[PDB]
DNA sequence: GGCCGTACGCT
DNA sequence: GAGCGTAC
DNA sequence: GGCCGTACGCTC
DNA sequence: GAGCGTAC
């Protein structure tokens, strides 16, 4: 479950979506209990691009995120109802971490589009040398402390281009995803 | 600040490629995925040979995880379990003791309750590994060394098959008969322009460990020619005549990768939903002595032959094997045909045997050089001893022996490291006998390296040796 | 066949009862360890997990211990290893752990997969001289491995780290003690075997908990040391800080041993809610790794803080008792022992360990000297030695010829044949002679220890003083009187 | 949790109370699905001698056994309502296995006394050694301890009721001192 | 120490 | 009163 | 990879 | 379809 911060001011508050419970336990100890909140994600999260609304809304992890942000989804989404002004994706420096990150960005683009537009979604930058093995106090000093941390602001430059990208990479149609891998790596 | 489109494209590609080249797809050379290779190399490094007693699974997994596989224990353990299952692997790679699960889909008992070691056929996958036959690479942390590929003295990719779900692609290679496969490699080595129809004279089709039946050579031919095709797997079922005009269906063999308990559950679902009629009783009489036995009792008025044909179409009693022969060729995925798979395997064998011969020649030339020094010493042993005795230090002794007896550093060092027992009658004769046999050995290795046909024949002879020792009868009957 | 229900109940229960007593819940008096602890520490030693080497994943340490010595569940091995790495559980921690090993709030350690471990520097002293025939080795559960029945234990671990085990028909509860005080007690006992428990109390003041705190009186300690049973009152370290004008605050810096800090705070919160205690405005846990244990209790102005604190000792686990029940396995059997008995059995184990080590070292020294005597003969008659070897057809004839011609033993003859040609150089001849002379003086020293009981006892004393000066530390628990 | 057999004839039917789920999974695969039923017991079972009726009746493990046998307990016990004529205690060949066995016999003596009198309670004899029940393969577990033609079951017989009553009270009761004395006297 | 969520592709 | 620590 | 049953004895 | 097999 979500380990929330003491402050109720969303402007100064921030949420960290951590990969796993062990990392989650380390993040909840190293964090600033006043401004930082932690939401642990149990492994791979549901791909909303391949799923229908009934599955998405019934999904435990998807539900937990909506409740944590308290904004709602789709047409009922309200930016003023946001509980955090900074939604930080904190995954392992491995290939699976990058996958969980894509799955989260797929959910945020299709259900919380104005959240990315407002520049509320960020990506944590841990060094490539995973979160499950990351040291307690060092995890705060490298990717959490506002002074020397390096967060990547997720910006939407082209909406038409992005729409086709998520459809190709995360969509049901395998054939176009195969051609993308072939073109950008195999050949 | 990072662009969402650029972030999605880069992150997904990093994962997609890692699942392709380092997870879900097997290598064309040894037929293994990284997890399988790391288990088998682990078992070898741990000295878990077939002659030695079983070791607890948690300990085997721990070592594999700690030095080669930085992933979850269950991923390593479950991959090891399948390798010990005689119904999953046509030629099992792991010899397990305890509960390793059955055909009814019930899993293996947890690591702590099971013990394992490698099978005799696995020694053939790791044969000549420490003879500079394969390239070694740095592990995940760089504190250990791991093989990029195993020598694989038998065509494992086609022998045990592969079934892996990657990103943008997947693989589904059926298991084959070793005797048939080796004969195919031998036919390819004699004729490099061999047709896939001519290779099919040796390799009739897939050979499943669960036996069963294959409907037509047509699907097999397509799979072997294109790398893709559908093969119809049918259960071995007999309709026996009984007293009072009654009949019954007896299933003795089931299709590959089919859950026996789930198949029985499906027949029971059709009887309750009244989707099939003429069935009075459904029993699972499977025992260790008779093997697989599924008894279906037929009603007097109902035609058993009709019910059986309906069971093939409605239940997994007849399942299809969707062939999609994708293996990593030069670290890249490729849809390969039967010939392509055997070509890449034979080319790997040529490299493994050539590299072994090159390694063995280096060690033979080095040993002969040492023996030449010991032979000089044994001819002038009074002079050798006097030279050593007059020397204050080992450095002066080395200097004096090299200058007086025209020896090298390696030669002079070997003489100083020579034990007094080497001076006995038999021990002198042993040094001379070893040297003579070694000269003839150097000659034999030089003959292999000079002529490609001599090398190819050695590859052929070694493959025939595997075929005569590990080769077995065909299990799956291919019907026309 | 048919079995009687009464006979089946009596036989089966006795088998379990005895196994829990002699091979589970009770520690040995000699090394102060239960079988699980001994198997973990021997495992860490066999795995080469010394303090100088990098940490190894807990699942791998447990796997080896389980597979070789402990045929029980992974959690039983892991949790026992965890306690040994906890600085609040063990006065002298036996395991050096990396990661989450739990805290005083009763929250457990992170799963075996997320933790790494190795032994502490003090653990090397428990395993010191183990491969020197000091202790008896026994067959493991399957008979495919060898395990120690007891560790040499060069420091009195039973009293140093205590014990708390629930057996069948009995239980044990030994408090931890200060090493400097304990070694001083052993040294006093070695000088006077008829020492009184009151005289041993001049060195060993009382129990010394890793969680520090306070002890109310010496009376309860005296009973525990004289009979093996007694109640010791443990009180928290609390100060009434004058926080301003008429305002006050109680600050708890130390808590009693084996007390859950979070559950203790939960009890104070229970009393405030139920109105069982008055004068408390706020209750906070300001405990951090840098500051240590810190429990802040805010008092109302014009309300007596000293009265509330005294009520908190009576009503909450802020003041808990330690029920001493000193039961350890003495000659493979449980026994309620006093302070003197515990030190007597420990000192007697040290005498045996040092005597056996000296006996082992002398055997190896006499064996090496015998070999060097053969090599010395060979180096004086080189030409003759070589001619004898050369004329021989086989190694068997060479052995027979060397033994007969140079009056050598079977072992001496083998050593000469295994001797390398480089041993014939100037320095190598002098090296053999120098080793032999030093070895004769070594044999003399070991023979002096074995001949006189006092020389042996002094070596035991000197080695114990060496442990005291290296691993000895200040007292943590203040004994108030 | 109970993996029941196909046959509904109690005279030919039998239940095996196995120690653990791993052993349970092995037993349910190696068994004769027609005459043999399996009930896995997750570790140590509640000691009914030290517990009051409200705890015994609310205990998950205790509840599952009563439902499996379908006889009832105490005064409402009916031998005619028995689902199995053979209740086999199948525990590991270790010291803890013997303890679970005592705990089960304590429940059977205090709540299902005529079940022992009728000779319905049996003790399985698995191969002795370091290897447990969950460590064994499914086929050898049937050949050695389950097959009626090769197995060796021990019939639990009640010779003296007054003697047994005092034994269960001493060994499994709340007063420790009498149990301590027994261990000290019979210690080997 | 058993229960059990998700990605990924094919048929 | 309930919870310590090795076991299943 | 978190949730969580039981035995066993002692003293609150 | 749903379930194969390595991943979190
Ligand atoms: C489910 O499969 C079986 C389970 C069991 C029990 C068990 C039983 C439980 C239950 C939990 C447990 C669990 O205990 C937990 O272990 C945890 C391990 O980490 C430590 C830190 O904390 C422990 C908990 O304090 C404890 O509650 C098992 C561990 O090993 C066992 O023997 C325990 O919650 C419900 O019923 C027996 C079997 O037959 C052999 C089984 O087949
Ligand atoms: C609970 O805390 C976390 C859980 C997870 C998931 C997970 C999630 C689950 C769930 C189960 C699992 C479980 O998967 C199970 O593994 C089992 C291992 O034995 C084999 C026999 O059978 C496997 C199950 O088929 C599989 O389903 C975890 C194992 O490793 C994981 O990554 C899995 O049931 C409900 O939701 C991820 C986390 O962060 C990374 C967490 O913090
Ligand atoms: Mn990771
Ligand atoms: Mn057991
Ligand atoms: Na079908």
């Amino acid at each position: 479950k979500l380990a929330d911060c003491s402050s109720k001011s969303p402007e100064e508050c921030e949420i960290f979506l951590v990969e796993g419970d062990s990392a989650g336990g380390s993040t909840k100890s190293g964090r600033d209990s006043r401004t930082q909140a932690i939401l642990p994600l149990r492994g791979k999260i549901l791909n909303v691009e391949k799923a229908r609304l009934d599955r998405i809304l019934n999904n435990n992890e998807i539900r937990q995120m909506i409740t944590a942000f308290g904004t709602g989804i789709g047409g009922d989404f309200d930016l003023a109802k946001a509980r955090y002004h900074k939604i930080v994706i904190m995954t392992d420096a491995d290939v699976d971490g990058a996958h969980i990150r894509t799955l989260l960005l797929t959910f945020f683009y299709r259900f919380m589009r104005p959240l990315i537009e407002a520049g509320y979604v960020y990506i944590a930058q841990p060094p490539t040398g995973g979160l499950g093995e990351m040291n307690a106090d060092q995890l705060w000093e490298t990717t959490m402390n506002p002074e020397h941390r390096a967060l990547l602001q997720v910006k939407l430059e082209d909406a038409i281009e992005a729409d086709q990208t998520f459809e190709m990479l995360m969509g049901d149609v395998v054939e176009n995803r195969r051609q993308f891998i072939e073109d950008n790596a195999v050949y | 600040e990072r662009n969402i489109t650029s972030e999605m494209r880069e992150s997904f590609l990093d994962y997609a490629m890692s699942v392709i080249v380092a997870r879900a797809l097997p290598d064309v050379r040894d037929g293994l995925k990284p997890v399988h290779r790391r288990i088998l190399y682990g078992l070898n490094e741990q000295g878990m040979t077939p002659d030695k007693s079983y070791k607890k699974s948690a300990r085997i997994v721990g070592d594999v995880m700690g030095k080669y596989h930085p992933h979850g224990d269950s991923s390593i353990y479950e991959a090891m379990v399948r390798m010990a299952q005689d119904f999953s692997y046509r030629y099992p790679l792991v010899d397990g003791q305890g509960n390793f699960g059955s055909m009814d889909g019930d899993g293996a008992a947890a690591m702590r309750y099971t013990e394992a070691r490698m099978t005799k056929i696995t020694l053939e996958l790791l044969r000549d590994i420490n003879k500079d036959t394969i390239d070694f690479i740095d592990n995940y942390d760089g504190n250990e060394r791991e093989p990029s590929v195993l020598p694989a003295r038998f065509p494992n990719l086609l022998a045990n098959g592969a079934s892996g779900i990657a990103v943008g692609m997947a693989t589904n290679i059926p298991p084959h008969n070793l005797t048939e496969l080796i004969n195919g490699v031998l036919s390819l080595s004699k004729n490099p322009d061999i047709s896939i129809a001519e290779l099919m004279e040796d390799i009739e089709g897939p050979d499943f460990p669960t036996a069963g039946l294959i409907l037509g050579k047509s699907g097999i031919r397509r799979a072997y020619e294109t790398g893709r095709g559908s093969i119809q797997m049918r259960s071995r079922a007999v309709i026996e005549e009984r007293g009072g005009g009654r009949q019954r269906i007896v299933v003795t063999e089931i299709p590959f990768q089919v859950n026996k308990a789930r198949m029985i559950e499906k027949i029971a679902e059709l009887v309750r939903d009244k989707k099939i009629d003429g069935i009075t009783d459904l029993r699972d009489e499977t025992s260790l002595r008779t093997g697989v036995r599924v008894v279906i009792d037929v009603r007097k008025d109902a035609n058993a032959s009709v019910i059986l044909n309906n069971l093939y179409k409605q239940t997994p009693l007849q399942t299809s094997f969707g062939v999609n022969m994708i293996a990593l060729v030069n670290g890249r995925p490729k849809l390969i045909n039967l010939k392509e798979a055997l070509v890449h395997y034979l080319e790997h064998q040529k490299t493994v045997v050539r590299r072994r011969t090159q390694y063995n020649l280096r060690k033979a030339k080095d040993r002969a050089h040492i023996l030449e020094g010991l032979r000089i010493a044994l001819d002038h042993i009074d002079e050798i001893i006097s030279t050593i005795r007059e020397s204050d230090t080992d450095k002066v002794a080395m200097e004096s022996l090299q200058q007086r007896f025209k020896l090298s550093e390696k030669q002079a060092q070997a003489i100083l490291d020579m034990r007094l027992r080497r001076l006995t009658g038999l021990e002198r004769d042993k040094i001379e006998a070893e040297y003579n046999e070694l000269l003839n050995y150097i000659s034999e290795l030089e003959t292999i390296l000079a002529d490609e046909e001599v090398l190819l024949q050695l590859v052929r002879d070694e493959l025939t040796e595997i075929r005569d020792r590990f080769g077995d009868d065909r299990r799956t009957e291919i019907q026309l």
